[PDB]
């Protein structure tokens, strides 16, 4: 019976909530109240990359912390040399509605995807001279929102059809399918060991999936609206999610519950992108008020404000060595702060 | 549908049988990790121009 | 090294000139979004002009227009609709005849949501009302009534500036003008000058849709320029 | 233009005043 | 966790009155615009009524305009729908829906299937 | 004494050497021709009439003589015969007008400098429109600077020396003055062409139009002033070229300005027609039925940016109503550069929004 199943699910939810309540004896804020604040954080726009024609949605730093990739609505995927500001590559796209991009850890490939429901893979290291389309993925029934490279052969993608897909590049087929979300999955983050990944959808919940097992392990429901950003802590034990309710929230995999909420009264605009510093002390979040906020991840204190962008901030990334932070916005410019 | 409710119940059963460590322990672990790698965090403190590739 | 630096500079300048040419091409073309229901009959409209997203390229008076359809996307459109905020216009398709569900009310709610969106406040909407012949024949038959869905239709009065087509009885003209006035009220509720609505009456056999869209786009761009010079 | 007209008029007036004063001194 | 619970539905004779209650939890009720929608048997989801955050802006569909009333109580974090002069065509499953984002005048895809911020609904038979 | 007096000086030489070099009727004639301050005389016999003529110095008041010879010499023309040739027949006004447009130009220069700085310090206000506006402001800068330099050289320095001055520097200053003025007028025309082109050629928005507009706006004044300078040097090199005695030469530089003014008036009329066509739409426009009122707010917003006030006296001749023309076009028009700076920079909605955003962020 449907009613019996609903009652059983409700009882299970009550049991899980009671277990979480019993497992929570102290809050992170009062435990961290004894440490000194990081103080005011001042960052200047060290670099300003120009050349895109339309708004930029996504960017991804390279493992060398020097080359980055950006995707814009003009059908352009531009690979930038951050050190010298010179453009390294400019790949035209068949579909101009790109909404995500990824850069391979080896640096030989880049990923693309958008409203075409296609996750194209471009090979940078071509013997014939310039970048050409390498692989085509045509399995998702919804728009691609995020994609990340596990290696040169396996990729993970999130789509608007409430499902995630683990693809094998050579075969071009869905090696694994992750289902369970009830809303459009907007972002995914890869754990440092590349064994687990967290995905946030438009249902105020974040789901943790095992790459090898292909099944959902934990579900976190603390947000009030759609989650637009997600990112692990530097260690594979916590992750931060920014939502449309103008709040960011920190969740611990082991605790399986909320840790800390970053929000302010004057902030009434949703968060588009979040990221952590190298040590995880600073949490950088891009907002819809044309500004980015750097919070203290341990004290929920607004450490700094970056206000260089004149339009909505769409993407934000931190280098592997944590030297600089790059912000892309709905204007035509990328910014690099240090 | 009945299938969706059954799948939700199965997922809840799978998620309810895992073990959860104390929240204080997780907070202490996060603090220890933050304070262990604080020195090697160029964003936490200003970096000299000599060691800064951008400037 | 100096050699690698100069090679990088040469590659950068080649990319820059290619991007300049592509910028000229991009500014030459005008992008439009197309939106409507399944029963709204936008397929015949596309055929009049003429996968994840469908692209249609057409040249009018040596001006290139790129129309983008909804494609294979779910009904939840609160996320991907933000992409089409810089487009020249959003074409909205409404089946005016629609008798299973109150599709007209759903279309009105969708139009209100699009109009009131914060990211679509600067985007103009061109409204098209199809199934004009179906509405006319269902009004003539009298078996289907609009007063049940809209009780204020009984008290509605045909505007004095209405220009009904020849050979058309006043009943269908009044019904279609009330339907249009609903959208006019929704559009005039908010957004006084940021963006404008351009309703039109069209049928499955009409061929003036191209010229109407061209003229509406020209008017939209002219109004955008005047607003920039604060002349309105 | 207006500036040129004013400059020409002022220069002519100054020249005429100089001629008047010189002629008055002479005559 | 955001959740909406609907109650008060039941069998009512034609021309009667009914009261539908929506209890909200997991979010700030006063920061969102609330909606009432219905699904008739063998029919798709359709919007019925909506009420703004403060209750100043209230709108109804034309089918039930002049017979249905919608109100909200932010102190009790609840929503009420008063039904008068009910008709057999009103027999449906009624759902209480929340706008996806707060402080937004627009409200997208509340009548979409598998909406994340919609309650289980209650059956009303006339 | 002065150069002008020194002018008559060479008559005292010119005849005498001419009397000594090629010779005359007598070495010591009874009526020796000797220079006079009324006219440059020539020697003749005794008892005859000498029909000399006074120089152009007498012919300075309108836009286009003899003495008896005796044994002693010349005879004084008692019955007013000395002034027979020519000589048929404002300081406060000129000083007041000078101070007026000097104050206006100073105010416009200060306001436009503030506007240019506040526009340059922001990157969100970078567009072709704002670029065209910036060039109009540069044109105003150069016009005001040229006005100040010409006033200091031609008149302020003249009082210091109290004598005639004629050097290459003053001619170069006048050429720079003319170039700046013509550049300002031309850029008022360009402002109109760009908006009419936007409002008319709605599609095909190529940026080649802006490049051509900049080229023509900075090139045509240069060509005009080079032609004028060559004509002055080759035909009428008198003084510091501050007097437009020659009609054709002055018209050479006046014609482009008048043509620019007329074409800018025509484009303004076309823009007004397009705007009233747009405002008469039933749905998009209206909502008050007092559309003319809104139209009024547009008209006053376009007159300073196009120089429509120059059309009032463009057709009128220079001599007719010269004082009123100088008061209106120059005395009151010198604030035009200020006015646009208030209208198109300080009162701009996006500029004010950027200012408030920057202030709240700092």
């Amino acid at each position: 019976e449907l009613d019996q199943l609903r009652q059983e699910a409700e009882q299970l939810k009550n049991q899980i909530r009671d277990a979480r309540k019993a497992c929570a004896d102290a809050t992170l804020s009062q435990i961290t109240n004894n440490i000194d604040p990081v103080g005011r954080i001042q960052m200047r726009t060290r670099r300003t990359l120009r050349g895109h024609l339309a708004k930029i949605y996504a960017m991804h730093w390279g493992t060398d912390s020097r080359l980055l990739v950006s995707a814009s609505q003009d059908g352009k995927l531009i690979i930038w040399d951050s050190y010298t500001t010179n453009k390294v590559h400019a790949i035209p796209l068949r579909s101009s509605w790109v909404m995500t991009c990824a850069y391979a850890p080896s640096g030989n490939y880049v990923a693309c995807g958008g409203l075409d429901n296609i996750c194209s893979i471009y090979n940078l290291k071509t013997r014939e001279g310039n970048v050409r389309v390498s692989r085509e993925l045509a399995g998702h029934t919804g728009y691609l929102s995020c994609c990340r490279f596990l290696d040169d052969n396996q990729i993970v993608t999130s789509s608007g059809d409430t499902t995630c897909a683990l693809w094998d590049i050579e075969t071009g087929q869905q090696t694994t399918t992750f289902t369970g979300h009830t809303g459009d999955v907007m972002s995914l983050s890869l754990a440092p060991d590349t064994r687990l990944f967290v995905s946030g959808a438009c249902d105020a919940s974040a789901k943790l999936w095992d790459v090898r097992e292909g099944m959902c392990r934990q579900t976190f429901t603390g947000h009030e609206s759609d989650i637009n950003a997600i990112c692990f802590f530097p260690n594979g034990n916590a992750f931060a999610t920014g939502s449309d309710d103008a709040t960011c929230r920190l969740f611990d995999l082991r605790a399986d519950q909320e840790l800390m909420t970053y929000s302010h009264d004057n902030i009434i605009c949703g968060i588009t992108s979040v990221s952590f510093s190298k040590s995880g002390r600073l949490l950088l979040a891009g907002y819809d008020d044309f500004n980015c906020n750097v919070w203290d991840a341990l004290k929920a204190d607004r450490a700094g404000v970056l206000a260089g962008h004149d339009n909505r901030v769409s993407c934000l990334g931190v280098t592997d060595d944590g030297m600089a932070v790059a912000t892309g916005s709905w204007d035509s410019f990328l910014k690099i702060w240090n | 549908s009945i299938a969706q409710a059954r799948k939700l119940v199965e997922q809840l059963k799978m998620e309810a049988n895992i073990d959860r460590i104390k929240v204080s322990k997780a907070a202490a672990d996060l603090m220890a990790y933050c304070e262990a790698h604080a020195k090697e965090d160029p964003l936490l403190t200003p970096v000299p121009a000599s060691e800064n590739p951008f400037r | 090294q100096r050699n690698e630096e100069k090679a990088q500079r040469e590659a950068n300048k080649k990319i820059e000139k290619q991007l300049q040419k592509d910028k000229q091409v991009y500014r030459a073309t005008h992008r439009l979004l197309l939106l409507g229901a399944g029963e709204s009959g936008k397929n015949t409209i596309v055929k009049q002009m003429r996968s994840g997203i469908f692209e249609t390229k057409f040249q009018v008076d040596k001006v290139n227009f790129h129309m983008f359809d909804v494609g294979a996307q779910r009904d939840e459109r609160r996320k991907w609709i933000q992409c089409f905020n810089d487009v020249t216009a959003i074409i909205f398709v409404v089946a005016s005849s629609s008798n299973q569900t109150n599709r007209l009310q759903a279309a009105l709610k969708l139009f209100d949501s699009i109009w009131n969106n914060k990211w679509l406040r600067d985007t103009s909407v061109i409204l098209f009302l199809n199934k004009q012949d179906l509405l006319a024949e269902k009004v003539l038959a009298g078996k289907s009534k609009i007063e049940d869905y809209f009780p204020e239709f009984a008290r509605y009065t045909t505007p004095e500036d209405a220009t009904p087509e020849p050979g058309e009885d006043p009943r269908v003209t009044r019904a279609k003008y009330f339907i249009r006035d609903e959208f006019l009220r929704i559009s005039t509720a908010s957004g006084d000058g940021r963006h404008y609505c351009y309703p039109h009456f069209t049928c499955a056999v009409d061929t003036e849709n191209i010229r109407r869209v061209f003229n509406d786009c020209r008017d939209i761009i002219q109004r955008m320029h005047l607003r920039q010079y604060e002349l309105l | 233009h207006s500036d040129g007209i004013f400059t020409d008029s002022y220069s002519r007036y100054r020249k005429q005043m100089a001629v008047k004063k010189y002629l008055a001194a002479v005559l | 966790q955001v959740q909406l619970q609907e109650s008060g539905g039941g069998l009512v004779q034609p021309g009667g009155s009914l009261r539908l209650s929506c209890a909200a939890s997991g979010f700030t009720f006063s920061n969102y615009k609330m909606n009432w929608v219905r699904q008739a048997p063998g029919k798709g989801l359709e919007w019925v009524s909506d009420i703004s955050q403060s209750g100043a802006s209230i709108s109804y569909t034309g089918s039930v305009k002049g017979r249905f009333t919608i109100s909200r109580d932010n102190a009790k974090n609840t929503l009420y729908l008063q039904m008068n002069s009910l008709k057999p065509e009103d027999t449906a499953v009624y759902y209480c829906a929340r706008c996806p984002a707060p402080f937004t005048r627009d409200c997208f895809d509340v009548t979409s299937t598998t909406y994340a911020y919609r309650g289980q609904g209650t059956q009303v038979t006339v | 004494d002065c150069i002008f007096k020194k002018e008559q000086a060479m008559c005292l030489e010119k005849i005498q050497r001419a009397n000594e070099l090629m010779g005359f009727n007598d070495s010591s004639p009874g009526c020796p021709g000797m220079w006079d301050n009324i006219t440059c005389w020539k020697p003749a016999h005794v008892g005859e009439m000498v029909l000399v003529s006074c120089p152009e110095l007498f012919r300075i008041f309108n836009p286009d003589v003899s003495r008896n010879c005796t044994e002693d010499g010349w005879s004084e023309p008692f019955p007013h015969y000395f002034d027979a040739c020519g000589f048929d027949e404002q300081d406060y006004y000129y000083l007041s007008v000078k101070a007026l447009y000097t104050v206006g130009y100073s105010t416009s220069l200060v306001t436009l400098t503030t506007a240019m700085v506040i526009l340059c310090r922001f990157r969100k206000l970078h567009c072709t429109r704002n670029f065209i506006h910036m060039n109009l402001f540069v044109s105003f800068m150069l016009r005001a600077i040229s006005v100040f330099i010409k006033d200091w050289i031609l008149y302020a320095e003249q009082d210091s020396n109290h004598c005639f001055i004629s050097t290459v520097e003053c001619k170069a200053v006048m050429v720079f003055f003319h170039y700046c003025v013509v550049s300002n007028y031309f850029w008022l025309f360009i402002e109109g062409l760009y908006l009419f082109t936007l409002l008319v050629e709605t599609f095909f928005p190529e940026r080649r139009y802006f490049y051509w507009y900049t080229i023509i706006g900075w090139g045509t004044p240069t060509v005009c002033v080079t032609v004028w300078a060559t004509l002055r040097l080759y035909f009428d090199d008198t003084g510091c070229w501050d007097m437009n005695d020659s009609t054709a030469l002055w018209w050479v530089i006046k014609g482009p300005v008048v043509g620019s003014i007329m074409v800018n008036f025509v484009l303004f009329i076309g823009i007004i027609v397009i705007l009233v066509q747009k405002l008469q739409s039933p749905d998009m426009g209206g909502n008050e039925s007092s559309i003319y009122l809104r139209l009024a707010r547009s008209t006053l917003l376009l007159i300073p940016l196009f120089g429509i006030h120059y059309t009032v006296f463009a057709f009128s001749p220079e001599n007719v109503s010269k004082r009123e023309r100088l008061v209106f076009e120059l005395g009151l028009g010198s604030f035009q550069g200020f006015v646009v700076a208030v209208l198109y920079c300080f009162l701009n909605g996006e500029v004010q929004a950027e200012i408030k955003r920057k202030w709240r962020s700092w």
